[PDB]
């Protein structure tokens, strides 16, 4: 656990409406041209979310905003960035080695999921920097000290995610939904090109991506930020760890009855809340 | 069922065993409602 | 806008499945009227 | 007149199930009555037209 | 023959002129197929059965079983099986179904507390150390372990939790050893209103059978919700399409015809459904092909008779089915009613109400006597 | 019952245990059919 000295900035929690986003497939069953009324842990329509930001200033002060947020019954995570500052998330109750915790790390070549009794630092983060001034690489030393009593390790998803380019704005509309089932932890994802600047108005179903049968206890969740040892902003001689602009939103799920509209073609095209 | 009060059965019994009695009361009250609705429909036809 | 016609075939579910086909598959059949609409038109 | 519908019990209740069909006979004639009522309704529709 | 069926239907030996509804013809299946995944490696139940130590109930051992073939015959190879009772699943049928995720749990339980391992049970062990879900859908094997887990000096290695603020929700594990507080007085150690929640069995071999230690293994398998990966050792046969057959797709039994699908399943989905919530499409576990499921043709059967006094000739109307399908099924001996009416080419007529077999279609037009449907009527004429 | 498909109940249970689920589903479907026939009879009277 090595943390360079930084001018830490108190977290800013701007509030914004949630619009109609946050619709995922309740189950693997395929239906077409039906009006399915379902009860599940959705995201209530036109709800309110906590908008955080993460950037490094030109005055030597870097905004390090990684607060600790309740999980309750679910979390809708949406992210948008250029350099993939959000490289993963950490889940747990007390954030120590006493109880098992869930951790996800993006290796930029694969996706790492480790569920052990990790011992995190005060502000754990992934150490990414240059090697021999030729290549980029990341290290997990700055996140945890030691791993003991491991119960689930997962290394898969050899996808780089953002690959189309930065046409609209980084083309990085990334949405995740985490559900704390009794014996499962589900992840749903969808990548969308930018229409506008941030948080556009539209509908997009969230197909499931990965299923985790960990069966662990989660109460709290926290997000990890990528820290690169300079060499990001051209024309800057500041030899220090710098982080690019990062924006993400967290919504809280609730037990709601929805009305999904599967088209005649396979994909969900619209949904209506039954209590809005 | 043991009793005609839902709360009494709920409090005095564990869920899995009380499920049978709650189902019995549900069946009885559903039959009562369906009988009322059927007689209302017949009387509605006569009144029409 | 409306049943039986000649629904003995369900078109191999070319475009999903209609309500009538689903009902037919569980003992729900509709018998055709005795007088076809041509005969009703002739009577009128 | 209205649509003439004929409903088959055994297919609706115990569709392709020998055990359920055998268990259905224990309920007496609760299906000859349904078939008779629906047939009467259909004949009545034809008579109405 | 159809006339006898009408006689049975009317419960009379004489049949008046008319058209009567007798039964429902059905195209019976020819073959039976089973499609199971390629997996062959056996699941290691013996390792959780050869567990040299059994964890305490408050921290009961839990292991997952997946991506393997489960042969529950090895359960009977164990000798004692003091309590072998399966919830929601037939123990004899365990060898045929397919489960998605099998969870195996093991612990050592009190001799007379075996009956407390069940949904909604009352008692300390039920709601303070190990709570089963109210909708438990698995099996459990229990047996005594006196000759493995009894010490003459006493077995204090195993413990149970008895004091806590609230009861445990089902499938919840509590491992903390924090002291218990009674009332509102703060607790800092052993003393008044403060007791150690963990107490030991103190098992001894000299104790009675009801006081003997008992090893218990819990096999909780979640039912069909699509991503099945643990299947029985039943062998799979070849797949046949465009023929009414009995299918068994990954544990989904039924009867219907199979065909290629134009519906595009996304990679994660396994089987489709109808709007009336009936299984309609299934993806083949082996070839990863998506197929429809359409039930074999059926429909009512109506017997047209001119009255049993006039003649014994009858005409059968197969409701809502083309004559091609009926003729093919008859030629293949698949119709459920086995009294095939003689067909001579001109005895087959296709009405809008169905297929009329046994009656000749004339070009004339008379005031019709026996109503068939859709402007078609039948009568007995020279 | 435990499932709305008779094939599933038949496959996953022994006959003597599956009798109960089969009977529960029979009762439910018979009640539904009786309700449908009664409503159809009243509608038929109105249409006549
Ligand atoms: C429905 O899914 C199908 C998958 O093919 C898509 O259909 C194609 O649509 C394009 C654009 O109109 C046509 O050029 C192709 O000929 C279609 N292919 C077919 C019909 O096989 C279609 O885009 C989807 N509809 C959506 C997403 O709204
Ligand atoms: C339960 O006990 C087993 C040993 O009996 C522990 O170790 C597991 O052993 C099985 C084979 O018996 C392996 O397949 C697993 O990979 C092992 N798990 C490991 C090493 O973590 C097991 O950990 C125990 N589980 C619990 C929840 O206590
Ligand atoms: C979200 O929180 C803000 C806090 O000021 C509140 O004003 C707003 O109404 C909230 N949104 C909803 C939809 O309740
Ligand atoms: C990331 O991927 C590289 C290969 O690209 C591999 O060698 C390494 O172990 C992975 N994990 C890291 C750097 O944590
Ligand atoms: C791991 O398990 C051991 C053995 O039960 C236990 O003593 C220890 O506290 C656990 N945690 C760690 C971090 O080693
Ligand atoms: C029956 O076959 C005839 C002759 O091709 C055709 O006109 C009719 O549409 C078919 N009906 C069905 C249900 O297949
Ligand atoms: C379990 O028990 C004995 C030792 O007690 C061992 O030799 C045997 O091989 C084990 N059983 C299996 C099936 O491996
Ligand atoms: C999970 O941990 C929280 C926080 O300590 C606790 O309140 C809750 O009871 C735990 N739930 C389970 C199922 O263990
Ligand atoms: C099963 O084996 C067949 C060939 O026998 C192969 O085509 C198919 O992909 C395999 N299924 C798997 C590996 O899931």
């Amino acid at each position: 656990c090595v943390m360079p000295l930084f001018n830490l900035i108190t977290t800013t929690q701007s509030y914004t409406n949630s619009f109609t986003r946050g619709v995922y497939y309740p189950d693997k069953v395929f239906r077409s041209s039906v009006l399915h009324l379902t009860q599940d842990l959705f995201l209530p329509f036109f709800s309110n979310v906590t908008w955080f930001h993460a950037i490094s200033g030109t005055n030597g002060t870097k905004r390090f905003d990684n607060p600790v947020l309740p999980f309750n019954d679910g979390v809708y995570f949406a992210s948008t960035e250029k350099s993939n500052i959000i490289r993963g998330w950490i889940f747990g109750t007390t954030l120590d080695s006493k109880t098992q915790s869930l951790l996800i790390v993006n290796n930029a070549t694969n996706v790492f999921i480790k569920v052990c009794e990790f011992q995190f630092c005060n502000d754990p983060f992934l150490d990414v920097y240059h090697k021999n001034n030729k290549s980029w690489m990341e290290s997990e030393s700055g996140v945890y000290s030691s791993a003991n009593n491991c119960t689930f390790e997962y290394v898969s998803q050899p996808f780089l995610m953002d690959l189309e380019g930065k046409q609209g704005n980084f083309k990085n509309l990334r949405e995740f939904v985490f559900k704390n089932i009794d014996g499962y932890f589900k992840i749903y994802s969808k990548h969308t090109p930018i229409i506008g600047r941030d948080f556009p108005q539209g509908f997009s179903a969230l197909e499931p991506l990965v299923d985790l049968p960990i069966g662990i206890n989660i109460t709290r969740f926290q997000t990890l930020l990528a820290l690169n040892r300079s060499y990001l902003t051209p024309g800057d001689s500041s030899s220090g760890w710098t982080a690019g602009a990062a924006d993400y939103y967290v919504g809280y799920l609730q037990p709601r009855t929805f009305l999904l509209k599967y088209n005649e073609n396979g994909t969900i095209t619209d949904a209506v809340d039954c209590a809005l | 069922a043991i009793s005609s009060v839902l709360n009494d059965i709920l409090s005095r019994l564990d869920p899995p065993e009380a499920e049978v009695q709650i189902d019995r009361l549900i069946t009885g009250r559903l039959q009562s409602l369906q009988t009322y609705v059927t007689q209302q429909l017949i009387r509605a036809a006569e009144i029409r | 806008t409306l049943f039986i016609k000649q629904y003995g075939d369900c078109l191999g579910d070319i475009a999903a499945r209609d309500l009538i086909c689903a009902q037919k598959f569980n003992g729900l059949t509709v018998l055709p009227p005795l007088l076809t609409d041509e005969m009703i038109a002739q009577y009128t | 007149s209205m649509t003439k519908t004929s409903v088959d019990c055994t297919m609706y209740i115990c569709g392709d199930s020998t055990e359920c069909s055998n268990l259905l006979l224990q309920y007496g004639s609760f299906c000859t009555q349904l078939k008779r009522a629906l047939t009467g309704i259909a004949v009545e529709q034809d008579k109405n037209t | 023959d159809p006339l006898s069926e009408t006689k049975c239907t009317l419960k009379s030996f004489t049949v008046e002129k008319g058209i009567y509804q007798t039964s429902n013809f059905r195209v019976q299946p020819t073959e039976s197929i089973v499609r199971f995944p390629n997996v062959t490696n056996l699941c290691p139940f013996h390792e959780v059965f050869n567990a040299t130590t059994f964890a305490s109930v408050y921290a009961w051992n839990r292991t997952r079983i997946s991506n393997c073939v489960a042969d529950y015959s090895v359960l009977y190879n164990f000798a004692p099986f003091f309590a072998f009772k399966c919830y929601g699943v037939s123990p004899t049928k365990l060898n045929d179904l397919c489960f998605t995720n099998v969870y195996a749990d093991s612990f050592v339980i009190k001799g007379n507390e075996v009956s407390q391992i069940a949904p909604g049970q009352t008692g300390n062990i039920a709601d303070y150390n190990y709570k089963l879900p109210d909708d438990f859908t698995g099996c459990v094997i229990a047996w005594n372990s006196n000759k493995l887990d009894s010490k003459h000096s006493g077995n204090y290695d195993y413990w149970y939790r008895s004091l806590r603020k609230s009861k445990l929700k089902p499938f919840e594990r509590d491992i903390s050893t924090e002291i218990y507080q009674a009332g509102n007085k703060p607790c800092k150690g052993k003393g008044p209103n403060c007791y150690f929640p963990l107490q030991s069995y103190g098992f001894r071999p000299t104790y009675g059978v009801g006081h003997q230690p008992y090893r218990v293994v819990v096999l909780s398998f979640e039912l069909l919700h699509a991503p099945a990966t643990v299947c029985g050792p039943k062998k799979s046969t070849n797949l046949v399409k465009n023929k009414c057959v009995n299918f068994n797709f990954n544990g989904l039994t039924g009867t219907g015809v199979l065909t290629k699908s134009n519906k595009k399943f996304l990679p994660f989905q396994q089987f489709g459904r109808d709007i009336v919530d009936t299984t309609d499409a299934v993806r083949d576990p082996q070839t990863l092909e998506i197929l429809d499921i359409t039930p074999c043709s059926f429909g009512g059967v109506s017997v047209i008779t001119p009255g049993t006094n006039t003649s014994n000739q009858v005409a059968v109307l197969y409701q809502g089915v083309n004559c091609t399908e009926v003729s093919v099924a008859i030629h293949a001996d698949q119709l459920t009613p086995t009294w095939r009416v003689y067909s001579t080419g001109s005895n087959v007529f296709q009405t809008r109400a169905g297929c009329l077999i046994g009656a000749e279609y004339v070009n004339n037009s008379y005031e019709c006597d026996i109503p068939i449907g859709a402007g078609i009527c039948a009568s007995y004429q020279t």
